[PDB]
């Protein structure tokens, strides 16, 4: 019986944490009033993965609601599942992040991390074996970019052996809702690369491409987009909440997925996905799941798998099925797209099956892939950072907050340091 | 850019538009036919809490036991706070309109208010029950242990107890008055005279129908008060809360918002 | 909790404030008596509560002279504004920075700071100051100069947004406008955090092309300015997808601490007879802003290079048509950026459509205020600098200034600092060669 | 000029419909991923299926015919056990 | 049995008396008139401890309400539960202290001290065996201080074996309701030391800290503040008033929490304090009550322990709990945090478990801990007192009122002294 603490910061990380909690509550049978009203008992067998039991049958999520701007708090309480969190776990802040990484790193974020640390402590001692932490935030922007990395660094220093999964919203190349994303996200990536163990780079343009050219919608709003991230981030940690054959936890994913400690940059995928038109006409089979998974369209980062060899690939499956088709269908894709796999790792695909499918679905599967195609993200933001840092641009907002010049150079140096050993895998 | 058309026109994403419209329309008609939607629940709860009743006839100008008598708080000239609220308010039932939502009626805490209505409307009609040993015909006496009940066919009773750091009045922080279903000593109130000089001799006398009396909970010696400064935002208009704390003035006299008049049928 | 103080300096400033506070009153409930009509907390950004529900503004309306503020407490809003908030003088500066800054400043600056302090006490989180003033009259120039020299010392950590009435390059309304502008730019360049710029000749064009009104009153210009400020100060009032606080304006539009001058642009400028015949889509509502004719300032950006633009959308807008419009604009060649700020868009989104005052603009469900910091404004600056050189070549109107305590050499300082500002403009300008 | 151009506006009550409806559009919670038919009772463990619930009872216990048009012995492979209540055993009553 | 004669002196004293007598009444059921309109028969069992039976099921609180101005008494009488106290028990005089510990310990109190001692003797003698008197006063301010200390003094001599406890309300650091408080306080500790057995040190500032931080109240009224001090006052007498396992009266909490005879200033703190809107999201498990009564907030004094060390700690749990857990928690904390506890005493903790819980709560617990941190207080007071006498400040009164300057000197002596006891034991 093992716990994942779900912590989320920023106005993006907050609302993905919110949207995560309805799909977890529907999978575990919890209504907005907090009582269990469902049909099974497997949903209560391992309810102590996300929900602390209270008096009167009230299950309360072990979530930490963080942001510097006190505006998304009223929204996350305004959602339909608003009367489910502690009003102590909403940690407020009466200022603005101001779209500044230094503002969350060396100022009022750094005086709010003490209260957030007290909250994460007081929940952390209410466990028997805490498996780890799960931060959802946005790399580009404020609050969660800087002060989320404060929380990452502090809890990594305080618990040094717990599995850290961070779902990070990288900026998009086509559209950017923020000028200072090449500053914020690079300075956040430096803090990520000696800290967390499992990143998940999630791109808004990739999600929008899934919404049009896979989901085939017309007005994809943030909630409709946002839920896909919620679904993959529910499907990764499913063998801990529901039983199955050949289970897998987050360390099970990690020890199979990261070859080197620095090579911990994934990009995810959740594809039992289809349009409302094709919905009644899907003939759900394991080959049909695998083929539509491994296609370079459902991939949740703005990166092309055809431009780079996969290091390792995991398919956390869910549903009542025969896993023989699972085994030889991923064998077939491994042997077919052989040039897109590295030759120095045989059998680079992790298989795992959960018995219980998500509610309303017959079966599903979550793709987690360590690829060398992450360069179309990281190198891209590196040219953005260099071409903007050369003219010393937008800088006084960063250097006047108590921040020296040369750790920008350290950030660029240790992002180009990420560039090297994964360029190396393109030509072995 | 493009023209970005809407419903009916067969261009662009019209196919998935009509698919989503049919799915949402099917969900709405399914909920409408099964009668599980929010406004249907609202209408049922409203008819149940707004069903009209009748007031007992006062054959003599005295309130008896077991008769349907409404609690009203009279109009006030008090100006101790600028934010005032109306006159001739009434003690009414207020179940909370999100924590109720589902099911049929809440439990041991319900909540009381004082609306601006003067007609007997069903959520404000109280039966003056017996508490101690009496019958359906005896007259209520000054300083006698009477009881207030209101109805699903389940008699809820007006109740309160002492102040702890778990519960209080909602907007203020004083004692809470709430509707229980249990039966104990906490349900019991009493009546007393407004004037503290000519009170103790009137102890042991009948109560007039429409007259100023004070209601004291006989476990804490606190009087029923309509906290006119503030407001409770509930569905049935906007009205005030009611609590229990004896407010005194410059003569050990009770302020006009301690006072509570009772209402019988006087056509 | 998220409040800001609106300072309204000059005759220009008090009537800008009149128009925008009328728009805020109609935006919220706020009847002109001071109470919302019978029967969420979005008012608690511009309106302080009071017992018996008298929502009072947090603004200050300062003028060095009567009449214009005297009629405010007499007209149709006589009960709304607090009587000590509206500050009146007894003698106008008479179009003179010397009188506004060195002689008639001191009997009123203590009262203005006292009012500012008492407003700032009643603020949990004060976000900063929004000042509205002219580069014209001495009341609008010198008093706000002294106001910066006081408040930037007193409140040096706070956010500061100016909404400057820049003098028209062609028509104008005064003869000492180059003097007043050249002095106020010098004395407020180092103290301003971000200064959005609005002109009168440009909106003179706007009301005859897009309003289709050949004879509009002069109230319509600050009615449109009221629409601009109600668009920019709206994310701290309501809720949206991209919620933009006042700090992101400076963060994404002021890269360097001398260049802080963006130009605004509105959209749906439609006048209610050509409103129910068009799509008013997001693509064209962005293309109308980025067309080089709807600017607040008569300076086309074809003869310039954009630095950073911040779009604030409000109403029935989904973020992804905004994304498509941004992609289309970045593919358009005639609109072109500098090579050192490639990601040059800041998107803020609010869901409330603009409430329309009974008047000229139309009821539209989509609006966007586009705040572009650009290098084109160097031409508009250098035009008044050329007029200033031609005016100062033989010492015209200098005796009025120097008789009021204004030192002569500070004129040369002002011209030198504006020349250095032209310089800073050009090397912010040209592309990468290294 | 002032009273002539800045008349008060009685009866000009602002509306709140559009911001609320735009909020409604910007947040269809299961209807985005939901497959062929809603079924909240769609959970049986592998031990419960292939162990102590025997097997699928409506399914063909010995009528294993040869479907030709899908060239395989279909009536057992195309079963996919979904019968019965879930694997409730007494934990609900104990809690 | 073992009755407890209650003594209250001063406004604060009589107002903390209002709540204590109200709280003990709610518990034992006694109404605002006396009749036991209650239920469980255990309630009337041990009523002697705090009540005396009048005529016909009428219980009259055993209290000697004292004040030097005929005013606070009237609010108490003309208040709600105010006709439960015998008319004569109320003692008062038509004069006044005037925040002058002098005009209380020698001038006005003298003429009235005889009166109170008469009432005290009557109640004390008319009993099977007085467990001990119990005084509630405000070291800051007169009457309660002067007349009060004079009582503990004259009272201690007559009865030299009865637990003379005291719920003194020491002055606060930041907040400073009065101005002479400095002298008043410093001038009473010398008396308290050589008079009281257990002197609990509650501070108005700490009660606030809790209200604001813990309870999350927004308009903390002095009523709620008197409630936290009454909650504790009842916990220290729960065992001798409600049958339970591991019973522990007052002298037990003094024989396992007063190391040396002069070290007796304990800092109190209740436990199940949670916001009204968070009461639904919690679990009254022994762990919770512990995690609370030991944090540096639930304390009712302004001397955080962390700074210093605990010479002892006493906990009285009010609820039907599992001995194992109660015991386990004690060992755990003692072991985990092992630098905030002294080392010269093994098992530095007394555990007690009264059954009958406080109405409304499944469990609960009061805390009485002798901590060397208490040094912080006497210092702050001394700091101020000495930062005044140096320039005979506000002294004219204290002097000519029939006193002398030497006493002031020795008050700072016994003060600076005790500072040492709680300094040497602070370090082996
Ligand atoms: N909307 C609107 N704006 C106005 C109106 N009248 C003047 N303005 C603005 O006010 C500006 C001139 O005022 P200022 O230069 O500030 O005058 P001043 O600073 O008070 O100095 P004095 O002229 O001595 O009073 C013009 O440039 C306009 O932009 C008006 O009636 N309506
Ligand atoms: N999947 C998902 N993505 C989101 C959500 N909310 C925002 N985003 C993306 O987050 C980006 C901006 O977040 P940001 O302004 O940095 O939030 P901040 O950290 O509070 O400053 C936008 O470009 C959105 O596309 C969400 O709720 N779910
Ligand atoms: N806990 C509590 N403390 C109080 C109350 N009323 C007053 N105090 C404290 O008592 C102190 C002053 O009391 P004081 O003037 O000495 O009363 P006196 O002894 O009659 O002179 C103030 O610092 C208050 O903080 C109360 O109702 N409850």
């Amino acid at each position: 019986m093992r716990e994942i603490v779900h912590l989320q910061a920023g106005q993006c990380g907050n609302q993905i944490g919110a949207k995560f909690w309805e799909v977890i509550s529907d999978e575990h049978g919890i209504d907005p009033t907090g009582t269990y009203h469902g049909d099974s008992d497997l949903q209560l067998e391992r309810i102590n993965v996300y929900y602390n039991e209270a008096t009167g049958g009230k299950y309360v999520p072990r979530a930490v609601l963080v942001d510097l701007e006190p505006g998304t708090m009223d929204s996350v309480r305004s959602g339909p599942f608003g009367q489910i969190f502690r009003p102590d776990n909403f940690v407020f802040g009466q200022s603005g992040a101001g779209n500044n990484w230094a503002k969350g790193h060396y100022t009022e974020g750094a005086e709010l991390v003490d209260s957030v640390l007290d909250v994460v402590r007081k929940e952390a001692e209410s466990c028997d074996c805490l498996q780890g932490f799960q931060l959802t935030h946005s790399l580009g922007g404020g609050t969660g970019s800087g002060m989320g990395t404060l929380l990452i660094s502090k809890i990594r220093e305080e618990y040094p052996d717990r599995i850290m999964n961070t779902f990070s919203v990288v900026p998009s190349p086509k559209v950017s809702d923020t000028v200072v994303e090449p500053y914020n996200a690079t300075l956040s990536v430096h803090q990520l690369v000696e800290n967390t163990d499992e990143t998940y780079c999630i791109d808004n343009e990739a999600l929008y491409d899934i919404c049009f050219r896979t989901l085939k919608l017309t007005t994809p709003t943030y909630g409709d987009l946002n839920h896909l991230v919620s679904a993959t981030m529910s499907g990764v940690t499913t063998c801990l909440r529901f039983p199955g054959q050949l289970n897998a936890d987050l360390r099970k994913l990690a020890v199979n997925m990261v070859p080197f400690p620095r090579l911990h940059f994934f990009m995810p995928g959740f594809a039992p996905l289809t349009s409302r038109g094709s919905q009644q006409y899907r003939a759900l089979t394991v080959p049909e799941l695998t083929q539509q998974m491994f296609d370079a369209k459902n991939m949740m980062a703005a990166c092309d798998p055809r431009h780079g060899r996969y290091l390792t690939v995991a398919a956390v499956f869910r549903g009542r099925m025969s896993m023989k088709e699972v085994d030889e269908q991923m064998l077939n894709v491994q042997n077919k797209n052989s040039s897109y796999f590295v030759e120095w790792i045989p059998n680079n695909v992790k298989t795992a099956v959960c018995d219980i499918p998500p509610r309303g679905l017959k079966m599903s599967a979550t793709f987690i892939g360590n690829s060398t195609a992450i360069q179309e993200l990281f190198k891209r933001i590196s040219e953005q950072f260099t071409a903007m840092f050369r003219r010393k641009a937008f800088l006084h907002w960063y250097t006047g907050e108590g921040m020296d010049e040369m750790e920008f150079t350290e950030a660029e140096s240790n992002m180009n340091d990420l560039g090297n050993p994964v360029v190396t895998r393109g030509a072995c | 850019a493009k023209n970005l058309y809407g419903p009916g026109v067969r261009m662009g994403n019209w196919n998935e538009d009509v698919y989503l419209e049919e799915e949402r329309m099917r969900d709405f008609l399914a909920k409408r036919d099964e009668g599980q939607l929010l406004i249907q629940k609202n209408r049922r709860l409203k008819e149940n809490l707004l069903r009209p009743m009748q007031l007992s006839v006062s054959e003599d100008g005295y309130i008896h036991y077991g008769d349907k008598v409404m609690l009203v708080n009279p109009d006030h000239p008090e100006v101790e706070a600028d934010l005032f609220l109306g006159g001739d308010l009434s003690l009414c039932m207020t179940p909370d309109e999100i924590k109720a939502y589902l099911s049929d009626e809440l439990e041991v805490p319900c909540g009381l208010s004082a609306a601006q209505t003067k007609i007997p409307v069903g959520r404000n009609t109280f039966t003056i029950l017996c508490a101690a040993g009496e019958v359906i015909g005896q007259v209520v006496r000054y300083g006698q242990n009477f009881r207030l009940g209101i109805a699903e066919g389940r008699m809820f009773y007006l109740s309160s107890d002492h102040r702890t750091l778990m519960k209080s009045s909602k907007r203020s922080w004083l004692q809470e008055v709430y509707l229980t279903d249990e039966d104990s000593y906490l349900n019991c109130w009493q009546a007393a005279f407004p004037d503290p000089q000519l009170r103790l001799e009137y102890e042991g006398f009948p109560i007039p129908a429409n007259a100023k009396i004070l209601i004291n909970h006989c476990h804490t010696n606190r009087g029923l008060v309509a906290h006119r400064h503030l407001f409770l935002s509930t569905y049935f208009g906007k009205e005030v809360e009611v609590a229990a704390h004896t407010y005194l003035d410059s003569h050990r006299v009770e302020k006009p918002k301690n006072h509570w008049m009772l209402v019988t049928g006087n056509p | 909790q998220r409040e800001c103080i609106s300072v309204h300096v000059g005759q220009a400033g008090v009537q800008i404030g009149n128009a925008c506070w009328e728009l805020y009153c109609l935006e919220h409930g706020i009847q002109p008596d001071g109470q919302m009509p019978s029967d969420d907390d979005s008012f608690n950004t511009f309106f302080s509560e009071t017992g018996a529900g008298k929502h009072v503004p947090r603004a200050v309306f300062v003028d060095l002279e009567p009449t214009v503020i005297d009629e405010v407490r007499t007209g149709t809003y006589r009960q709304l504004f607090h009587p000590e908030q509206l500050i009146t003088g007894k003698e106008d500066a008479a179009n003179n920075y010397a009188r506004g800054h060195y002689t008639i400043g001191k009997e009123l600056i203590d009262l203005v700071l006292d009012r500012i302090r008492k407003l700032a006490d009643q603020c949990t989180g004060l976000q900063g100051f929004l000042i509205f003033h002219s580069f014209g009259g001495g009341t609008g120039s010198g008093f706000t100069s002294l106001l910066m020299e006081r408040l930037s010392v007193d409140y040096g950590k706070k956010s500061k947004l100016e909404f400057s009435i820049y003098p028209a390059p062609q028509v104008s309304t005064a003869v000492v406008e180059p003097y007043n502008s050249i002095l106020t730019t010098h004395t407020t360049l180092e103290h301003s955090d971000c200064a959005f710029m609005v002109d009168n000749e440009a909106i003179y064009d706007i009301c005859r092309r897009n309003l289709d009104i050949e004879r509009p009153t002069y109230t319509n210009l600050n009615r449109l300015i009221s629409q601009i400020v109600s668009s920019i100060t709206a994310s701290l009032r309501f809720d949206g997808a991209l919620n933009v606080d006042l700090t992101e304006f400076q963060t994404n539009l002021v890269p360097y601490p001398r260049i802080h001058f963006p130009l605004a642009t509105y959209a749906p400028v439609i006048s209610a007879e050509k409103a129910y015949h068009e799509q008013l889509s997001v693509a064209e509502i962005t293309n109308a802003c980025f067309e080089p004719a709807n600017q607040m300032v008569k300076c086309d950006p074809r003869h310039g290079k954009y630095m950073a633009c911040c779009l604030l959308y409000r109403g029935d807008v989904v973020p992804k048509d905004v994304n498509a419009a941004i992609a289309a604009i970045k593919t358009k060649r005639s609109i072109q950026f500098v090579d050192w700020c490639p990601t040059g868009f800041k998107v803020g989104i609010n869901y409330q459509p603009p409430t329309v005052v009974p008047g000229d603009l139309a009821k539209v469900q989509r609006a966007v205020c586009m705040l572009s910091n650009t290098t084109a404004i160097a031409e508009a600056w250098a035009r008044l600098d050329h007029k200033f050189d031609l005016m100062y070549a033989k010492r015209a109107f200098v005796h009025w200034y120097v008789g009021e305590g204004m030192e002569e050499g500070e004129f040369s300082e002002a011209r030198e600092d504006m020349a250095a500002l032209e310089k800073d403009y050009e090397e912010v300008g040209m592309d990468s060669v290294e | 000029i002032y009273r002539k151009e800045y008349v008060p506006f009685p009866g000009h009550r602002p509306d709140q419909i559009s911001r609320w409806y735009s909020k409604r559009r910007v947040e269809y919670k299961h209807l985005i991923t939901h497959h062929q038919e809603p079924s909240h009772h769609h959970l049986i463990s592998t031990y419960d299926d292939h162990y102590n619930r025997h097997n699928y009872n409506p399914g063909l216990p010995l009528l294993r015919t040869w479907n030709k048009h899908k060239l395989l012995w279909l009536p057992e492979k195309a079963d996919f056990p979904l019968l019965a209540p879930p694997t409730n055993y007494g934990l609900y009553e104990r809690l």
